[PDB]
């Protein structure tokens, strides 16, 4: 139950979205990133803790505003997972600007 | 105070652990009655008060929070709970202490009690020493010369309480003033769809992968960790002027507004800010500009009065971190009146909320400046 | 910087294609086989023929077996074995690790290379994977003897569990030093890696060469990678050893000697059943403690071990958890026996985190059999360049400042200083309380912060009146 | 439904909550309830973008205030605050 | 790395404290509970997440005031571990009111 | 589909067929198959359907 399992799910789902929607505008591509992102995060307690004990993702932040100012701890953890996945989907967007859209020409 | 002497803390203090607490049934709804109080903000929602081994918080004990924190002070004012963080500080002799006095003295040691550094319990620290006492004037005129200063500190603590109360009631009357006035406008005021007030922009976000795009720069950055304010003029994050080579941003003018559309609404009420320097924002919030048939404060306060309405009709849009949609926030219609009813009513409304709010011409800034001089007058009085 | 980014990246590229802890053994084994293949060849050429042959003349063969004691072959090295690309089968290298670890003459430091194994699911997949490993190690390029320094990077794969970051190790090395140009250095209980020993005298090889870096370590697989860790850095054969086993239960050497310098990094929560489970309440070394340490607080066992193997000239630079107030009566008298004499010299706090996920800092206890005498509770949180440690890879030149102000008994503000010799007996033997110098010192003027609010309220009254008028629209 | 739906736990009423009983009961005959869901139009969702759900989601926490009850009390507290400012200006000399 | 490993450490340490201090007043017994409690909690990231993915302890609360109103997530998790351990040491106090102190009579 | 079950026996009235990660709505397309006119189906799903 690594971080990379969740990232593989997000990578596959983003490939599904770009492959089946043919999105070639980067802002709509990042809207599809927002589509895939929460649709790839886990939901169980032990799964989220086993992802948070894994590599890649860190407890530290990129934006503290994504934290809801509330006492809902796994909401904050899932927001942190969301944040690390949005960064890794910036990297995946840099991959898929040149991965799939180039072959589809017929 | 003629003879001012130092006394130890544990001489006149019974400091104890609480009684048997049973505070968790799986509901603590508003319909319960006891004041439940812990550290941080001293109000957790109510609980059933009767028959739980309750200490019931009689006339003048006080408390201290916390293990590993050791800073917080509250008076059990009339009758309160004991809710499993309230280590009890009281007295065994009540003819000398009158321990609202020791609350009024004990907040004058910031030299060590404001040091959250270790995972350390500090029972001996605030247990042993010291405290300023007018001993040996006991019990004839010891508290009698302290009656002037308990008048001073009761009225000043009451000033802080009533200032918070009047700021609450002021924002209350002002929030209803935003909605009785300025709404149902007759007749008939033109319904303009949002975005037709002006061509507004999407966003734009780099990452920290290049250090040269992050270190220096004079263009500010608007992220939702600096949002929630009114009339934002600068921020904590500045972005590099070169880094708009790889930012996916646009230069917005010097009278824009910034509105958050993610991570705040679907649970809370979205804020908005007039933004005065040209500053860029991230993917999940919107920079809105008006155009030529407008007044930027009127469209600002029009969205600010109708913030709870733009989060309702498209509330869910999938159960995700995505929220009220970009198009479904784009497609809202607002009343835009004749040219005699933009600048007048928003002159009223800008006028009144730069009265009621932070920072300049601010009532809570008056409140924290009264807190500053409260600390200073307690610093000035309690010396000898 | 010089080539470290490229070597960094190509070393991280090897790490496919399944979990890295199990592949770590194989990657380091293949790298070490490459190093012996270079070293033994570069020895015996010291000159004409790269490609050797079975011309061994084994009366000559005992001379490097005494000189080096890794005496493999002339046709079974990595330059020679990795010419057999995808050659059935695997076990040739399992034979090619059989004999070079035999070499029983004399004083082995072998019994070593037994971490390369077989899994794997099928034997053809095992052959393909080990050929991929030797391929990737072949892909690493030297292009003169710091090729093993990338090893120091690669053991830092997880730390970016317990493998002691490098500049803190340089600090501990500068704390065991100095003013002591004396045989021998050095000793370490529970070395773990060979790192904090290695960054002592690798910088100080030109200074002095005395004797071995005597260590004892518990884990079996850590033992092998430590014994090659000090083997890669051109340390010679005879003295430079680690003994496997628990340091507490089976210490050796007892006899040799009260040392001149010990360093350590005992891992947290290294419990052992007591108290004692044997009759070592009346042992040879823990008798001056009075009471002996329980299970979960085994860290202060090490310091009771520390003053044993140390001469009057020696000093000890150990590390501990910060959370000592007096730790109950089980360690209050232990702290007492430490402050009974001039055993404890100084203590040093650190900056959180500057580790891999603790997120706390730790304390450094510096001990000596040496008399001045008062204690310098020489704490620090900053600076202590807390921001990162990525800058100044070579030297921070910042612990330089710390050691410099440690060196001659200063009394500093906005940084720690000395205290009284009986301040801590006035304390409840605490670590630390003094000095902790009182930062963020601020207060205000009397009435500058009230007349402005008064003027804003005078604005607020006419704004209230405009509010009362403007309510009628 | 979100409540009730005894959200507090489910440890009470191990045998039957008798609460889904109420839910099934109001499901049973085509009601139209407030402070709980109801029926909608057969073509409301073709007017929607085929969503699940938007309608009805009935509009809880409905509150507003009276015109001027929440301002004269703050005005009186500011009239206290002026003489407290004056006592502050006097009492600064000790 | 269960929750019960940490509870066994706390149980053993509390036995050490009561056995070597001879505490027979329940308020001082609970002060020794506060002594053993933070002295038994783990410190590493992956250890705390593996305890939080285990049984017994739950993400839900007994007192939200123990949460520091701050953005330090593993401080909040360690406070939750502290809280569940204080409850389980109420139970351990009920055990050790009659476990060890009765035998020591000589 | 990975097989030729785009032209299967039961998913033909759907028109398109469900991808990998959104397999939940495969079940409901299976659900109306094995059910008479008298029958009714009580299934559960994730909430996050806007139009997917």
């Amino acid at each position: 139950m690594t971080y990379n399992n969740v990232f593989d799910h997000a990578y596959e789902m983003l490939k599904e979205n770009i492959r089946y929607d043919d999105i070639r505008d980067t802002d709509d591509l990042h809207d599809a990133i927002h589509m895939a992102a929460d649709n790839a995060v886990p939901h169980y307690y032990a799964d989220i803790f086993s992802v948070m004990a894994s590599e890649g993702i860190d407890l530290e932040f990129e934006d503290s505003g994504l934290m809801p100012d509330t006492k809902d701890v796994i909401r904050i953890l899932q927001a942190r997972i969301y944040e690390q996945l949005t960064i890794d989907l910036w990297e995946d967007a840099e991959d898929l600007l040149n991965e799939y859209l180039e072959e589809v020409e017929e | 105070g003629v003879e001012v002497e130092w006394l130890p803390l544990g001489e006149i203090t019974k400091y104890e652990q609480p009684t048997k607490y049973l505070v968790k049934a799986k509901d603590y709804h508003d319909t319960y009655t006891i004041p439940v109080l812990t550290a941080g903000k001293t109000f957790i929602l109510g609980y059933t008060n009767e028959t739980h081994g309750i200490y019931q918080a009689s006339k003048a004990p006080v408390i201290i929070f916390d293990d590993f924190t050791t800073a917080n002070k509250w008076v059990d004012f009339d009758f309160k709970a004991k809710s499993s963080a309230m280590k009890m500080v009281t007295s065994c002799d009540d003819n000398k202490t009158l321990l609202k006095y020791v609350y009024y003295w004990l907040n004058t040691l910031p030299s060590e009690f404001a040091e959250g550094d270790h995972k350390r319990q500090w029972i001996s620290n605030y247990s042993q020493k010291k405290i300023p006492i007018p001993c040996p004037d006991n019990p004839e005129k010891s508290l009698a010369i302290q009656s002037e200063i308990v008048r001073i500190l009761d009225k000043f603590t009451a000033l802080t309480a009533e200032l918070t109360a009047e700021l609450n009631m002021r924002k209350k009357q002002y929030n209803y003033y935003r909605d009785q006035l300025l709404s149902f406008k007759e007749g008939e005021v033109e319904w303009k769809t949002l975005g037709e007030i002006g061509k507004w922009y999407g966003g734009g976000t780099p990452s920290k992968n290049k250090i040269e795009f992050w270190e220096n720069g004079s263009i500010p950055w608007i992220s939702p960790k600096d949002m929630g304010r009114t009339l934002v003029d600068s921020s904590e994050d500045y972005i590099t002027e070169e880094a708009v080579l790889h930012s996916s941003t646009k230069l917005i003018p010097a009278n824009s507004i910034a509105i958050v559309v993610r991570s705040s609404i679907l649970d809370k009420v979205l804020p908005s800010a007039l933004i005065k320097v040209p500053a860029t924002l991230n993917q999940d919030m919107k920079a809105v500009i008006p155009h030529e048939n407008i007044l930027v404060k009127y469209i600002y306060h029009m969205i600010g009065s109708r913030g709870s309405d733009i989060l309702r009709a498209a509330k869910k849009t999938g159960g995700s971190v995505a929220s009220i949609d970009s198009k479904k926030l784009f497609s809202f219609k607002i009343p835009v009146p004749n040219i005699n009813e933009q600048q007048r009513i928003v002159e009223i409304l800008d006028k009144f909320d730069t009265l009621t709010n932070s920072i300049t011409e601010g009532l809570p800034r008056e409140i924290e400046l009264r807190q500053k001089q409260y600390e200073y007058y307690r610093d000035l009085l309690f010396s000898f | 910087a010089e080539l470290h980014r490229q070597i960094w990246q190509i070393a991280n590229d090897v790490r496919g294609s399944v979990d890295g802890w199990d592949f770590k053994q194989y990657v380091l084994g293949a790298l070490f086989y490459r190093f012996i293949s270079e070293n033994f060849s570069s020895y015996i050429e010291a000159t004409d023929d790269i490609k050797d042959d079975a011309i061994k003349t084994k009366g000559y063969f005992i001379y490097p077996s005494q000189l080096f004691c890794n005496v493999a072959a002339k046709a079974n090295t990595n330059d020679r074995l990795n010419a057999d690309l995808n050659s059935i089968f695997v076990a040739i290298e399992s034979s090619a690790y059989g004999y070079p670890s035999e070499a029983d003459i004399k004083g082995l430091f072998a019994d070593f290379d037994t971490t390369s194994n077989r899994l794997g699911n099928t034997v053809k997949d095992k052959n393909a994977r080990l050929a991929a490993v030797l391929k990737g190690v072949e892909g690493l390029k030297l292009g003169i003897d710091l090729f093993g320094d990338a090893y120091e990077f690669l053991i830092s794969n997880y730390a970016a569990e317990f493998f002691t970051p490098q500049h803190v190790s340089k600090l501990i090395a500068q704390l065991a030093m100095h003013g002591q140009t004396h045989v021998n250095k050095i000793y370490d209980p529970a070395a773990g890696s060979g790192s904090l020993l290695l960054q002592a005298k690798k910088q100080f090889d030109n200074h002095i060469i005395e004797e071995g870096f005597f260590g004892q370590e518990i884990n079996h697989t850590t033992y092998n990678l430590a014994r090659m860790n000090m083997f890669l850095h051109n340390i010679n054969y005879d003295k430079f050893d680690i003994k496997l086993g628990n340091t507490l239960t089976e210490p050796h050497f007892r006899d040799e000697k009260p040392f001149d310098a010990i360093v350590s990094n005992p891992p947290y929560s290294v419990k052992w059943i007591g108290s004692d489970d044997p009759t070592l309440i009346n042992d040879e070394r823990f008798a001056p403690a009075g009471v002996l340490a329980p299970k979960s607080k085994a860290d202060f066992a090490f310091v009771l071990h520390a003053l044993n193997y140390l001469s009057a000239k020696g000093r000890a630079a150990i590390v501990c958890f910060p959370g000592i107030f007096y730790r109950g009566g089980a360690e209050q008298k232990i702290r007492q026996y430490l402050v009974d004499n001039n055993y404890v010299e100084t203590v040093i706090s650190l900056a959180p985190n500057l580790f891999f996920g603790t997120t706390i800092a730790v304390n450094i206890l510096v001990l000596s059999k040496h008399k001045t005498d008062t204690n310098v509770q020489f704490i620090d949180a900053s600076e202590l360049f807390k921001k990162e440690t990525n800058n100044n890879i070579l030297t921070d030149a910042h612990i330089e400042q710390i050691m410099q102000v440690f060196a001659s008994k200063e009394d500093v503000a906005h940084l720690a200083k000395s205290v009284a010799f009986e301040t801590v007996v006035a304390n409840d033997y605490n670590l630390s309380v003094s000095s902790y110098v009182e930062a963020k010192d601020n207060r205000e003027i009397i009435d500058i912060a009230e007349l402005n609010a008064e003027l804003k309220t005078t604005v607020s009254k006419i704004d209230q009146l405009r509010k009362d008028i403007d309510a009628i629209v």
